[PDB]
């Protein structure tokens, strides 16, 4: 087909990211998967991961039940109000809809039903493999529905077969830049918020998804400094916040490189300067706050930023001291499964734990660069998705705990090895200074557990004489 | 029952799970097996998360990795490359070749792609591959599971007729999707108590029962129904069918073996368990053990003590047809009325139901129906929690998925003791939530500022 | 002992009730029980059943753990606020307390602890068998504690060995007349409660315990008519309401004859006229309201009473009609176990059900008089507490349901017979016009149940060929 | 553990239940038995309500009917009149003659009143009467039960020594108060799986298991331990003791028969069940069945999956010493800490506990200790719900009474599977109640107020 050749051109434009340092390298993250040896998620999963936390919007999945039916209500995000994003919404295409070409009609009436029943600020329509393969003009359906029903309908053209979850995050960002960002001016500063001596600056947090409500540890610090977050994309976000992103003074890239197209395009279009950073660990949280003052050119903000850091660092270092002995010197094996695992490494450094980070050939070039930075330039990559290689690596380095994404949980649990989840599905917050306390509590919970000696000890009948 | 078929464009809060997943679950009930989805990487990833969150165990599941190029130009080579890769890296006892909506839309003929692998890699001739046509746009998780047992029966059972009875104490059991590893343990143990030898097809109580295997690492299913044992299905005296959904698999087994069968719905309630134990007693010649006679009197007591709260209770059920029909009969023996019944897709067994109507729909439809009918409880999976909170009524979790309840995957609903525990749980939920006569504050009361 | 001869004199004075019609008869309710063949409760039990619904009071049980430990938090009453009555409070006497005679000291410090920890309006102290035998001057301990701690302590001298639960109800009433009633004037009518044309009259409800909040179906009717209930003894009662009982204009005896000493003594001391009645059934609820108007000598109240009756009877007769066919002609076997069972008989008459009432030799003379009134003068009494005789009676009269106290529940359930509970432990209200609806719902619940045919049918293996 | 003894004058929300009730429960574990309280009618009435509300079954229980006159003048005649009345009206297999606080205070010698009945009514010589001194002011429900098993052993077992091993597969089991009818079923079945013939002393799983008997009306216990079978105690090969509270009854049985014993606590957790099955395998000579080997791997998995929520969990327990020690050990294998432990009375087994201290108090004491220790969940009976609700924490019902939970009287807590279900239940309560990071509302937020 001729329509599918023009789609593969757009995919190559997204993979060409001049803002990243590994643009002149062979893109290993988005490489052709090996049949019968693949473990990752599709582009549809990637776009929904980035746009679902926009809480008040109708999130319609266009396609058969395999796409939404197996994946709905599984976002580790927390909302402070609306929860329409938790409702599974899908066209649930029948065989006759694919054969008779009745999927555009089905999608059109699905947007109408969502608008009538829930009256949302906006509707996001996600494209999937079946409608992308067949003749399905998702863009034109969304354009027609926006006009006929009066509610903005944004099309995220991210069918699963386009690529990996990281490609979906780029397509999600592209959909926001093209249809949402720049469509509404920010609200005036709330009445009563006038703090004399505090200059309020507008900022964006791109890549913060408020997993388990962890951003609600950072939000009070930003508030104390006088930083109005126009939009946290997409942690606890509302459609109306996203529209105003163009009027931010500084942009912060939070633990992500798949959303780098957003920060770059916002600097090219609106002149908004940006910076990469993280809120995982003491050193990282303080550096993120220091970078904001550096780009906002305000000496009063800079002085208050140092004052906040000196206060929060004194409180957190005092609280971490009774625990310091319990986690000092514990060996940690970190695995990078493209689930932003390197961001939590800095937090483990603030505890005196030697970490052995490892990755595969299918991992991104940024994951590989961070492994050469700490382990060494002649490091060894696992390459294949064989979990027995990862288990062997634990025993090789005498690792006490495996820190990786939730997929590798049963590899460590069944291999009788302590594990700590750091994926977009955990129930514990590790961001900011307060999050450091929860991280050491969770590390001690699994490490100091008597369950490990019980599962390693054999049955009393399987004991030799 | 008169079916109210799907009519609305948007499925809101989907009840239905894919046909492909159910078929993978049946393949998962085979020892040292690897289910293989012919489609994009995302279908497998979502199915893996679905099962891992329900069973809380590692789940073997692979993909042919269909990309933009192989989806338009053709993906038969991906099937051959995946079969070879799994055969050399994990050396399986059986592989399940299941198709997705993407592969069926393209036009991938299973019996062509499998043939090409068989002619290129003859070194893996003895590794049986079960082919099943399971596109996501058709059927559901339950019917999909039922389709995989039919394909399993047609692939791993020999086509004979002259061996009926060769294994005199062996009795086949065709198990359905909603039979938990706990239900399967009751089936096997009850059969074993009659001196009989059970042959469970398939056996999820061997793979996903929730046990720590001896090996530190396993890539395939740690147990279940072996292909070596499944080949002895013709030698069995009788075949018991548990769940109406497996009517097509029971016919496939009956034509190919000649082994006579007795069919059952869910083993729920006074009458379903009575008929189960009667068939077992007749087949083995031995009487019903005293152990099961005592549990019948315990169920009768459980029905006396819970009658006060369950007689006239209005319930709302959102589950597969085998669970709906199994729970309706259980509740009907107590005088409880199912005032809302929603299924993910049609079923022949629904036509022969005492309910006036059953809706094909989703969890939004369930909430609308339960509110109209004034339901007091909801029986449904974990997704049904929000429907129940919005309705203001308790929820009794049943069916897939059960990601929010630890140990829910292995609950035994089956049997006399299993039926009693459902009655105690419905009774306890109904009591805990019952708000009695609300306090009336007299306008003349001598009560100090409360 | 000579202290125990003076206690038995007071017991005979309580059994001499000139207000009752069966005073010149052989008191069968309070008769010497048969050893190895007894089923009833002790005097302490009846005393607690009568005063425990005084919700805000500290109810300390003086004695060993057999008395309170097995009986606490089992009152079928419902309160609208305070719940201190739900806390089990007991001296929990040790062996050394009984031997060394340290129980008075124990009790004295137990009142102190209750006053300090919970600050109640009053503390009630209930005597039990062990402390009564060893002498323990409960009255003097209460008197001393009231003075030293400033909170009223009311002694309820009702040790279990004095007699039956009915004797305990008399002792409870005596304790209220002697220490509580007449100690405080009623509050002025609440502000805003002014209703032109309505003369507010003060009444008392003696014997209404608010079982499952059923009195909250009568309280709005009394309120509409302009009847201030000074105190409902003891349904949803407060200590301060009980003090004002002497200033009532009319007293209503609710489904009781054990509290008849209260109504009589209030008429002898304060001149308050009284009447016997019930709130079970349409005819009874309307008769109770008609009797109030008859004794309050107000033509405006009488006219509004008829208007309330015509309104509530029209509403309830219309609501009972769709059910009328389902319960018409059903045979009911009623058993009187001294649990005020005859009060619910009138409600069953309002449904067209032929009731066969039966009693024993150990039943009260009032239970026997009501059986001669309906069954006939030559009726047959069961005499012994043998439950197989009661089961035989069900089959003899072809009874469809057994209506008796909660004790006989398993006799009917195990005998494969439908049962309806009418004791001080049920969870459903049957009082007033609204209660009639709940009664027919509960009757249909157990009668129309398919569980009965299932437990009578034999097992499929116990069926001959 | 250091026992913090009873100190305050007022017991608030009593945890403790009378010794007389516990002794009656042990008598209730004998077939066709009638427990008889020597005291006023009210003690028996309260005990009957207590058991009827927990088991939800009819409970045989009589009284000697001591009134004001017989309490001062002497009540030995009432004992004789009650024994004669029960012997003629119900013709029992065994009668339990238990004293109350009232009878002990008066000075009623059991062995005088019983002797007088034996010399007056010789027609009832073959009806054994078990005399046990259980005044309400001493001990508790659990110790009372244990004191009734001692009297039962001394009354219905013959004093011999030369018959050890006459029934080669027979193994006595001395059961404690907190062993539910479902726990007793696991004990008997596990023993039977090794080929041994269990002899449960006493057997509540035969009387109060919750079954509808063949007879429309029964006046005595429908089942349990028969006196005919109990006389064959000396003929067994070994006696297993389940629950440290039965140390005195195990010594009484050991001196009178010579049958050697192995003593255990509650069969809760990996180590307690391991030692239970090891003793059984050694006694019978046969290996541990594959069925129990699979359940050990299943418990190891439930421990892995619930470690995340149970490691470091702070719990508050208000239960009998056997349950406290049995739950503490189960929780200690998971890394969970008992931060509050309240028992109704002292126990020797408490002295040998890893807990730093145990308080002898009530539910009010539990509420304060749990609040001080920052407990996250409470383990106790139906009475502990109001303390848990004041604390804001979930409750896991355990022990007597359980008047608010249908089917809780028969829950099997013992073994690998029974232990697994406690881990899933504690984990699930903990997760359902876990309130995470609370939302912070920014003072500069672009969030619509309406
Ligand atoms: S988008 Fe494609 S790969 Fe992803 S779940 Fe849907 S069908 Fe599967
Ligand atoms: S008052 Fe007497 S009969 Fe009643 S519970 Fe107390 S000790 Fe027993
Ligand atoms: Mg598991
Ligand atoms: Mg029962």
């Amino acid at each position: 087909h001729h329509h599918h050749h023009m789609k593969a051109k757009d995919i190559a434009e997204l993979l060409d990211e001049p803002a990243c340092s590994h643009n002149k390298k062979e893109k290993s993250g988005c490489a052709k998967p090996k049949p019968g040896a693949t473990d990752g998620g599709c582009s549809f999963d990637g776009a929904q991961i980035a746009l679902l936390p926009v809480a008040d919007v109708a999130h319609i999945v266009h396609g058969p039940i395999a796409c939404a039916g197996s994946s709905w209500d599984n976002r580790g995000t927390r909302s402070s109000g609306p929860d329409l994003y938790r409702i599974g919404m899908t066209t649930d295409l029948t065989e006759n809809d694919v054969i008779m070409g009745r999927a555009e009609k089905r999608l059109f009436h699905a947007i109408r039903q969502a608008v009538e029943s829930y009256s949302p600020p906006a509707v996001f329509v996600y494209n999937t493999c079946v409608p992308a393969l067949i003749g399905d003009d998702v863009d034109a359906v969304c354009k027609a529905a926006a006009e006929r029903f009066g509610t903005p309908v944004i099309p995220v053209d991210s069918a699963g077969f386009y690529g990996t979850k990281n490609l979906g995050n780029r397509i999600a960002g592209e959909a926001m830049l093209k249809y949402v960002i720049g469509t509404r001016e920010p609200d005036p500063l709330p009445v009563g918020s006038e703090r004399p001596g505090i200059r309020v600056h507008d900022v964006n947090l791109i890549g913060e998804y408020n997993i388990a409500g962890e951003f609600w540890h950072v939000l009070p610090l930003l508030d104390e400094l006088g930083l109005r977050v126009l939009c946290t994309l997409a942690g606890d976000a509302r459609y109306r916040e996203v529209q105003t992103m163009h009027r931010a003074e500084v942009n912060m890239m939070v633990c992500s490189k798949a959303m780098l197209n957003v920060a770059r395009k916002l600097q090219e279009t609106y002149g908004t300067p940006w910076f990469e950073g993280s809120f995982y660990g003491i050193t990282d949280t303080s550096q993120a706050l220091r970078d904001f003052a550096r780009l906002l050119d305000d000496p009063d903000l800079t002085a208050r930023t140092e004052a906040l850091i000196a206060r929060e660092e004194a409180k957190v270092r005092a609280a971490l001291e009774p625990w310091r002995a319990r986690l000092e010197g514990k060996r940690v094996l970190l695995y990078t499964g493209g689930v932003k695992s390197w961001s939590v490494v800095s937090a483990l450094q603030d505890l005196g734990m030697k970490v052995v980070a490892t990755g595969t050939k299918k991992s991104t070039e940024e994951d590989k660069a961070r492994i050469r930075e700490l382990m060494g330039d002649d490091v060894k990559m696992l390459d294949e998705g064989n979990a027995r290689v990862l288990l062997k690596t634990v025993d090789e380095y005498q690792a006490d705990i495996l820190i990786a994404g939730g997929r590798n949980m049963y590899t460590a649990l069944k291999g009788r090895v302590p594990f700590l989840d750091i994926n977009q599905e955990r129930e514990f917050g590790y961001a900011g200074y307060d999050g450091m306390l929860e991280l050491v509590r969770q590390l001690c919970i699994t490490l100091e557990c008597p369950v490990w000696e019980a599962v390693r000890r054999p049955a009393p009948w399987d004991i030799p004489a | 029952a008169e079916i109210i078929n799907r009519n609305k464009a948007l499925a809101v809060s989907p009840l239905k799970a894919s046909q492909t997943m159910g078929a993978a679950l049946a393949i998962l009930g085979l020892a040292r097996s690897m289910p293989l989805f012919h489609g994009s990487q995302g279908c497998t990833a979502f199915a893996k998360v679905f099962f891992v969150r329900h069973f809380r165990e590692p789940v073997p599941l692979q993909t042919t990795a269909m990309d933009q190029v192989s989806s338009v130009m053709g993906a038969d080579e991906n099937v051959v490359e995946a079969l070879k890769t799994i055969c050399e890296r994990q050396n399986p006892s059986v592989i399940g070749l299941l198709t997705t909506g993407l592969s069926e839309t393209q036009g991938c003929d299973l019996h062509t792609a499998l043939h090409e692998f068989r002619t290129q890699y003859e070194e893996y001739k003895d590794v049986p591959i079960v082919p099943v046509n399971t596109p996501d746009f058709s059927g559901c998780f339950e019917s999909g599971f039922a389709a995989a047992v039919k394909a399993i029966v047609e692939t791993l059972v020999p086509e004979r007729r002259d061996q009926v009875g060769k294994r005199p104490r062996q009795v086949n059991v065709l198990c359905s999707a909603n039979l938990t590893p706990g239900d399967l343990e009751y089936i096997a143990e009850s059969i074993e108590s009659f001196g009989l030898r059970p042959l469970l097809i398939p056996d999820l109580s061997g793979s996903l029962d929730g046990h720590l295997d001896e090996n530190r690492f396993n890539a395939l299913t740690t147990g279940g129904l072996s292909v070596a044992e499944l080949a002895t299905a013709g030698q069995s005296v009788a075949t018991l069918v548990v769940g109406q959904s497996l009517a097509g698999a029971a016919d496939a087994l009956a034509e190919r073996t000649g082994v006579p069968d007795r069919r059952f719905g869910m083993l729920y309630g006074l009458d379903a368990v009575d008929a189960w134990l009667m068939a077992l007693a007749e087949i083995s010649g031995n009487p019903v053990p005293d152990r099961y006679k005592r549990q019948r009197a315990q169920l009768q007591d459980a029905m006396l003590d819970t009658h006060f709260m369950l007689s006239s209770a209005r319930t709302a059920i959102a589950a597969d047809p085998d669970l709906l029909l199994g729970f309706d009969a259980l509740l009907r023996s107590m005088g409880a009325h199912t005032v809302a019944a929603v299924v993910p897709a049609r079923a022949a067994a629904l036509v022969d139901s005492p309910l006036p109507s059953v809706r094909v729909g989703d969890l939004e439809d369930l909430e609308h129906a339960a509110r109209a009918g004034q339901a007091q409880l909801v029986i449904g999976n974990s997704h049904a929690l929000a429907s129940a909170r919005r309705l203001g009524v308790p929820l009794l979790r049943a069916g897939f998925p059960q990601y929010d309840l630890l140990g829910g995957f292995q609950r035994c609903w089956s049997g006399y003791r299993g039926s009693s525990q459902v009655l105690f749980d419905l009774a306890n939920l109904l009591v805990e939530h019952h708000q009695g006569i609300q306090p009336y504050h007299s306008i003349y009361a001598q009560k100090p500022a409360t």
